[PDB]
């Protein structure tokens, strides 16, 4: 009966009580997402808050064991978490504020619709509408509205509650022994005792800023290479050498550069890594795709999917006598009863999506033996890496030929090729900075280095030195787009979208070179390789279990996130374009706007 | 004479098993050499036939049947059914996820999780009492107080491994 002893019989009680609460909770919201009625909703609420209340419980109870009294460190990791010492510290007066600030802001980004200057008897909401518009619309001044009417609107709305909560949310950190709600997040990232695979909340800072000092010369490149693309679209509105206008980036932030691709692509006489045809011109049907994923991991010495997985998943839309949330979404409800909800839709996107999802539950299955709190990813962002490390391999004509979706006859060009690679620096490359220049934002806004009437005139004094992107009208405080985005006015970790960027990259190679890969990496194709598999299969049945760093090296088989691996999937890109720079100019001066003076 | 213990209607949970002894009589084990029905058979003895005995029925889990054998650490076999390490005949097991199982769960097969000390081959334990790892006497909602027994809860829903397996040790001697 020690201090240990007595944690370890707590646990174990927590674990079995855990894992029915958790089970209700997830069959409740289960029901809701695929049958939205009123009894079946009330219900998800009953069963999520039961499992909200043995939280609390739990975690206000987890006091009784002081962690530096622990030797079987696992025990030290869990009672760990059920420190989740949530937002009890602070006063009840304050809780309360500061929830019903973030459901606000919430609320606000969600209701939040702008209406037309020039017919106020329309409106739009964010999505559709808004977004509809960032996307395609050619129009410079459209753009423009939408953009400005966006951030002048909510944005301005959520500047006090921001402020406010910015305050609040550093008091909780600090208590905890944080030096802010910064060095909070970072959290999620630390490692303590084990040696040679410790890491600090501070060194993330350190190994993030290097790393992305390598990616620079590829990032200035596309950018400059996309520029002068942009200054065909938008005449006259652009500087050779100045930055790109926020408003002309693809979407309503410039996160991902993705629909510029219309405007960006390199030779538009290229056409189709698109089997949506073959597949319907197949009769292929939802089982097809989701059966056909499960081979993909067979074929790698993984598992089947579980007998229920069939019996129990979604993979077709209800239609109507029965409404139904379509988000594609892996389901771990745990009691090893796992399961997909995908209103699938024959076309290649869906395809992918099917094993990109496929691949959450085969890491889900991995760690099923980790005790209750260990069942998840390394961190944040190993679970999407692991997915995304599919849609990587699914996606090569290698593959698609493979399985008889492309004609055996197509032979592939350095053209089509170029072309995807570039599709890919569009999304991949091009939220990089984005998000390193948001993250380091709110980052040092956390550590008090940016004042309350300096909170616009340092985010684009950064976005215009980070991410080379101007304002095409100036704000002032009034404004605050730094929350604009879902992700910050909802609170969220946004470097998990950097790091897992780069995981999946380490991952994708260790996994080519393990299976013997010759061609350039990102003709790779883990596919039907066993002895690939086992070297995922490492990091993965750890879940939580140990350092992020160790379940990193089990399949790179190095100790920390380099980016050199996303600069070789980009090479042969990378040169490509410093050729179509060789008369364009390749940076930018921070000084240049859209809308002078 | 087994047609009460399998093909029984209702059985008892594990912790509280519940033991058959069957004297003078005869069945030809033939009702059970065949029919596929069963998902465990492993029988450590023999498997043959001579006409000559114990018939323990209970509920487990569906990976907590891995358990009904010797050796085997436990958490199932330290605290609520041992199997002694020599002396053996049969271990059985079905599912019954719509006999035994909900849509809503169906928490009335229980097991003990907590105990002082392992369970001894054949013993059996109905004790009911809060436990604490040193001995003080508990009362709930004190602190390090747990009731030992917990429910299972089968629903219908959940994985091979977590779905209701009756099952009886036939014990030969
Ligand atoms: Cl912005
Ligand atoms: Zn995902």
């Amino acid at each position: 009966s020690t201090t240990e002893e007595l944690a370890k019989t707590f646990l174990e009680t927590f674990n079995y009580e855990a894992q029915e609460l958790s089970y209700q909770s997830s069959v409740a919201s289960w029901n809701y997402n695929t049958n939205i009625t009123e009894e079946n909703v009330q219900n998800m609420n009953n069963a999520g808050d039961k499992w909200s209340a043995f939280l609390k419980e739990q975690s206000t109870l987890a006091q009784t064991y002081p962690l530096q009294e622990i030797q079987n460190l696992t025990v030290k990791l869990q009672l760990q978490a059920l420190q989740q010492n949530g937002s009890s510290v602070l006063s009840e007066d304050k809780s309360k504020r500061l929830n019903t600030i973030l459901n606000t802001m919430s609320t606000i980004y969600s209701t939040g619709k702008v209406c037309n200057p020039d017919n106020p008897q329309e409106c739009l909401l964010l999505e559709p509408g808004l977004n509809e518009i960032m996307a395609n619309s050619l129009d410079y001044n459209e753009r423009l509205w939408a953009w400005e009417s966006w951030r002048s609107e909510v944005g301005k709305q959520l500047r006090p509650l921001y402020e406010e909560y910015v305050v609040l949310k550093n008091e909780m950190a600090r208590a905890n022994h944080y030096e802010d709600y910064g060095d909070y997040w970072r959290g999620d990232y630390e490692v303590n005792g084990v040696d040679g695979y410790d890491y600090s909340r501070g060194q993330l800072i350190e190994d993030v800023e290097h790393t992305f000092e390598e990616i620079k010369p590829l990032y200035e490149h596309l950018h400059a290479y996309v520029r002068a693309k942009l200054m065909n679209a938008y005449p006259s509105y652009i500087s050779p050498i100045g930055c790109l206008p926020a408003h002309l980036l693809g979407d309503m932030w410039g996160r991902f550069w993705t629909n510029l691709y219309s405007l960006t692509v390199p030779f538009g006489q290229k056409p189709n890594i698109d089997v949506t045809d073959a597949m319907v011109d197949q009769a292929w049907d939802a089982q097809r795709i989701f059966k056909e994923a499960e081979k993909f991991f067979v074929s790698v010495g993984l598992p089947n999917m579980t007998q229920g997985f069939w019996e129990n998943s979604m993979l077709t839309d209800p239609g109507n006598v029965q409404k139904a949330v379509c988000h594609p979404t892996a389901w771990d409800l745990g009691k090893g009863d796992f399961r997909i909800l995908m209103c699938t839709k024959v076309t290649m996107d869906d395809f992918l999506t099917a094993h990109h999802e496929m691949g959450h539950i085969q890491y889900d299955m991995a760690y099923a033996a980790q005790p209750f709190l260990l069942r998840n990813g390394a961190n944040e962002g190993f679970h999407e890496a692991v997915g995304e490390i599919m849609s990587l391999s699914a996606a090569t004509p290698k593959h698609l030929k493979s399985i008889g979706l492309l004609s055996p006859d197509f032979q592939e060009d350095n053209e089509t090729e170029i072309n995807f690679l570039l599709k890919q620096a569009l999304t991949i490359v091009g939220t990089l900075p984005f998000t390193y220049m948001l993250e380091k934002w709110r980052w040092m806004v956390f550590k008090g280095e940016i004042p309350k009437d300096q909170w616009m005139k340092k985010w684009w004094e950064m976005k215009r030195e980070i991410v080379g992107v101007v304002e095409p009208v100036p704000h002032d405080e009034t404004y605050c787009d730094p929350a604009s985005l879902f992700h910050v006015s909802n609170d969220y970790s946004f470097i998990r979208y950097y790091t897992r960027t780069l995981y999946q990259f380490q991952f994708q190679e260790a996994l080519c070179q393990a299976a013997k890969h010759e061609g350039p990496l990102h003709k790779c194709d883990i596919s039907n390789s066993t002895e690939a598999g086992q070297k995922l299969f490492n990091m993965l049945r750890l879940g939580k279990s140990e350092p992020w760093t160790l379940a990193l090296e089990n399949v790179v088989g190095a100790k920390n996130m380099n980016v050199r691996p996303l600069l070789n999937y980009f090479e042969p890109l990378f040169t490509w374009l410093k050729d179509q720079n060789k008369n364009s100019f390749v940076g930018w001066s921070t000084d240049w706007s859209p809308y002078a003076d | 004479p087994f047609g009460e213990v399998f093909n029984a209607t209702k059985f008892p949970s594990v912790y509280a098993w519940e033991r058959k002894k069957i004297s003078n009589c005869v069945a030809d084990y033939s009702v059970l050499y065949n029919s596929t029905f069963f998902s465990t058979f492993k029988c450590y003895g023999v498997s043959a036939t001579k006409l000559n005995v114990y018939a323990d029925s209970f509920v487990v889990k569906g990976d907590d049947v891995r358990q009904i054998a010797p050796g085997q650490t436990g958490v199932i076999a330290d605290y609520n059914y041992k199997l002694p390490d020599d002396f053996m005949g049969c271990v059985l097991a079905w599912n019954t996820r719509n006999i035994d199982a909900t849509s809503t769960g169906n928490y009335n097969y229980k097991y003990r999780y907590l105990r002082h000390g392992k369970l001894r081959p054949f013993e059996r334990d109905i004790s009911n009492v809060p436990f604490s790892p040193d001995g003080k006497p508990c009362t709930p909602p004190a602190p390090n107080c747990y009731w030992p027994l917990r429910g299972y809860g089968f629903y219908t829903t959940t994985g091979i491994g977590y779905q209701p397996y009756r099952v009886v040790v036939l014990s030969f001697e």
